[PDB]
Order: C-alpha cells, then sequence, then structure tokens
C-alpha cells in the first residue's frame, strides 16, 4: 500500500504536544482553575 | 509521441503542478538518453524490439496526461489514486517517481502552520481555507489528519499571542 | 544535436556578461557581494572545463560524451542567468535585491537544487550586512 | 522471400502473407515462385507467428490500458495482468 | 602603474607619502609576476 504510515507519526508525535502545551498553557499560568 | 510529450511539457498552474511537469522532464532526458549510447544501428529488427518493451512505459504516459486537465489538489489527489490503483505493472516506478515529487511542496506546507506558526496558500492547494478569534472556515489524503491540522494549528495562533 | 548543446553555451556568455558590466565602482551593497560570489561558481564549472581541456587535449572527444557531461551543468547555467536577468531587469539595488534573493530561495522547493544556491550567494552577501 | 519470412514471423503482417483474423497468416499459394515442397513448410511455420500476433495483442490489450478511471471481471482482473506479465517473458 | 611607480618611489619632491604607495603597488606587483612565469611555461593549449 502506498500512504504515509510511517512519516506521519513524527507528524501526530508533534500535534499532540503541541495541544497538551496549550491545555498546560491555560492551567498552569492563566488559572481556569480557579475561575 | 516522444514529441509530443515534450510538446506537452512547457513551463516558465500550482506549485505541485511545477514538480509534476518538472520530473516528467526528467524522465524525457533519459528517454532521449538511453538511444545513441545503446542501440544507433544492428539489426533492422532489433530496434523495432529494444523500443517496445521501453515504449509501452512511454506510452502509458500519454494516457495518464491529456495526450480540462487537472491542478490543484485535484491533480495531486488523482495522481495520488493512481499509485494504489497501480503498483503490479511495468507502470508502478514512472506513477511513483512523479507522485513523489508532486508532494515534494505540499509536505514543507504542512511543516510550517504547526512548527513556525505561518499559514502557505497561494494556489488553493491547502486544504483549510475559509468575537472568540475561532472563526475559521474548513471547506486523497489521510482524513485523520485533516482535521488535527486544523485544530492544532488554529491553537498555534493562540500560543503566539 | 549540436543545437542542443547550445543553451549551456548562451547561459555561460550571459552569466559572464553579469560579472563584466557590474564590476563598476558604484551599484548597490548586495550586488557588489553577489558578484563576488556568483564568480565562485564560475570557477567550479572551470574545474569541470578543466578536465574536459586535458582531454581535447589528448586528441580525443565526442558528441555524444560531450552531451552526457553537460546535461547535469546546463541547470547550473540556467538558475545563474535567471538570477543575473532579474537582477539587471528590475533595477533594483542595495537591500531591495536582498528581497529577491529571499524570495528565490523560498520559491524553489521541489528539488532544492536551485534553492541551496541562492541560500549561498545570500549567506555570502549578508556577511558584511 | 528472405527478410519476409522474418517480418511476418516477427509478428508484423506480411505482404505476401494476408493477415485475415479469421485465417490468420496464409501464403499467396499462386506464384510462379512457389511449388509444393516448399509451400507446406511455409504454411507450417504461418501458424507459429498467427498465434504470436494474437498473443501479444492479448497482452497489449489487457495490461496498462487503463488509469482505473465499475469495471469488467474478464475484460479486467489483478490475474489477467499477471496472465499477460508471464506470457511475454515465456 | 610600473612607470608611476618607477618615477616616484626616488621623488623627494613627492614627499614620503607616495614613496610609501610606491611600496604598496610594487606588493602588488610582486603577486602578480609568480601567476604570469607559471602561465608561459604550461603553454602547450592553456584555454
Amino acid at each position: 500500500v502506498l500512504m504515509k504510515r510511517s512519516i506521519t507519526a513524527p507528524l501526530a508525535a508533534h500535534i499532540s504536544l503541541v495541544n497538551k502545551a496549550a491545555v498546560d498553557y491555560f492551567f498552569v499560568e492563566l488559572h481556569l482553575e480557579a475561575h | 509521441c516522444y514529441t509530443r510529450l515534450s510538446h506537452f511539457s512547457l513551463q516558465p498552474k500550482g506549485l505541485v503542478f511545477q514538480a509534476f511537469t518538472s520530473g516528467l522532464r526528467r524522465y524525457l532526458q533519459y528517454y532521449r538518453a538511453c538511444v545513441l549510447s545503446t542501440p544507433p544501428t544492428l539489426s533492422l529488427l532489433t530496434i523495432g524490439f529494444l523500443f517496445k518493451k521501453l515504449g509501452r512505459q512511454l506510452r502509458y504516459l500519454a494516457e495518464l496526461c491529456g495526450v480540462a486537465f487537472p491542478t490543484g489538489v485535484k491533480l495531486l489527489s488523482y495522481l495520488y489514486q493512481e499509485a494504489l490503483h497501480n503498483c503490479s505493472n511495468e507502470h508502478y516506478p514512472v506513477l511513483l517517481s512523479l507522485l513523489k515529487t508532486s508532494c515534494e511542496p505540499y509536505t514543507r506546507f504542512i511543516h510550517d502552520w504547526v512548527y513556525s506558526g505561518v499559514f502557505r496558500d497561494a494556489y488553493g492547494e491547502f486544504m483549510i481555507q475559509v468575537k472568540l478569534y475561532w472563526t475559521h472556515g474548513y471547506v486523497v489524503f489521510l482524513k485523520h489528519i485533516a482535521h488535527d491540522i486544523y485544530v492544532c494549528g488554529k491553537t498555534i495562533n493562540l500560543l503566539k499571542l | 544535436l549540436v543545437h542542443r548543446i547550445l543553451p549551456v553555451a548562451a547561459s555561460y556568455s550571459a552569466v559572464t556578461r553579469f560579472i563584466e558590466e557590474k564590476s563598476s565602482f558604484e551599484y548597490g551593497q548586495v550586488n557588489h557581494a553577489l558578484a563576488a560570489a556568483m564568480r565562485t561558481l564560475v570557477k567550479e564549472h572551470l574545474i569541470l572545463v578543466s578536465q574536459l581541456e586535458q582531454l581535447h587535449r589528448q586528441g580525443l572527444l565526442s558528441l555524444q560524451k560531450l552531451w552526457f557531461y553537460i546535461q547535469p551543468a546546463m541547470r547550473t547555467m540556467d538558475i545563474l542567468a535567471s538570477l543575473a536577468t532579474s537582477v539587471d531587469k528590475g533595477e533594483c539595488l542595495g537591500g531591495s535585491t536582498l528581497s529577491l534573493l529571499h524570495d528565490r530561495s523560498f520559491s524553489y522547493t521541489g528539488d532544492s537544487q536551485a534553492q541551496e544556491l541562492c541560500l549561498y550567494l545570500t549567506k555570502a552577501a549578508s556577511a558584511p550586512y | 522471400m528472405i527478410h519476409e519470412l522474418l517480418l511476418a514471423l516477427s509478428g508484423y503482417p506480411g505482404s505476401i502473407f494476408t493477415w485475415n483474423k479469421r485465417s490468420g497468416l496464409q501464403v499467396s499459394q499462386d506464384f510462379p515462385f512457389l511449388h509444393p515442397s516448399e509451400t507446406s513448410v511455409l504454411n507450417r511455420l504461418c501458424r507459429l507467428g498467427t498465434d504470436y500476433i494474437r498473443f501479444t495483442e492479448f497482452i497489449e490489450q489487457y495490461t496498462g490500458h487503463v488509469q482505473q478511471q465499475q469495471g469488467q471481471g474478464g475484460l479486467h482482473g489483478i490475474y489477467l495482468r499477471a496472465f499477460c506479465t508471464g506470457l511475454d517473458s515465456v | 602603474i610600473r612607470r608611476y611607480t618607477d618615477q616616484r618611489s626616488l621623488d623627494r619632491s613627492f614627499g614620503l607619502v607616495g614613496q610609501s604607495f610606491c611600496a604598496a603597488l610594487h606588493q602588488e606587483l610582486r603577486e602578480y609576476y609568480r601567476l604570469l612565469s607559471v602561465l608561459h611555461s604550461q603553454l602547450q593549449s592553456l584555454t
């Protein structure tokens, strides 16, 4: 099969870290949990 | 038909379309280089013999092109599906070498709105295109990542604050 | 076949003339850096022509060998001649041909044979700046 | 008679071996040059080239003629392509 | 150049500067002769 299944893994690997860091960017800096 | 393939290729649209045409012109040279280095003049039958098993691989590309015609994503997806269509013939490496460079500009493009925060779209080849700052529009490619990049880039535009 | 060899020749003489006309005392800052950085590629073209020179001295060459020889060099001369045409055409000098050198490097993203070429002349030109 | 036999044998139709799809290659059978002894041998040699033409035409017909846009199972197939690929190397 | 750097080098009407300029111009010619000496000998052609 000719599809990306070994190049897309280091791409989703970055997408996930980005989204985790933004959800963390809310809580431990802007205190959405205190709201 | 070799002549009408060079007659088909001309360039100074789309970036991936330009890359596809330059990859085709990189094969026409090989076809011109192989003649006069194996077969100058031999038996009369040998020439028709040598360029039947070689000429048919060239003649598939006339069926492939318009020898209107797809551009943009409509090219980049259709040629993608020509990979899964043909993988088990003599026309597998030429289609493979064409797709490997018709996706060469797009892979760089995706690598921009994720890392540095630069959104690239100037030809209509980029998939995501069109208060709480998130009003962006969205209306083959693996759909597993299509909505993923849409949410991952709108996130990066918020971390840039 | 002789007509097919000519595009490296018309994209050599043009490439030479940009180094000859714009060796003058005044012009913009990037173009003076760019002349001294384009002449380096003229020298590296010569080392292949120097091998060819020795071979032609030894009573031997043919047109099919020559045609096979000049296929790699044609693209590099094409990129240099296009750069010279664009820099002379737009009347750009100073920092406005530090924009053109920046845009042309982004433009090539399908082969990166010419992208690196524009990069090398820009990395040489941004060192005095 | 010398190159004519080979061009008929090569799978390109002759000018003495008149190509029919219902009687293959066939010698003219009425010229002053031919006599029965060579005639029957020529006709025997005709049949192998008759077969070769249908073989190569079949191979060209069912291989590499589609972009895959459906489709018919005896007019196409992965097995038909594999068949033709084997046949030419045989 | 060579006429001027011959004449001014021993001229004291022109002052100390200019004998110094001549020294600079002589030093530029020193690097120019070494090339030409190679170029004569490697003639056999030389394009």
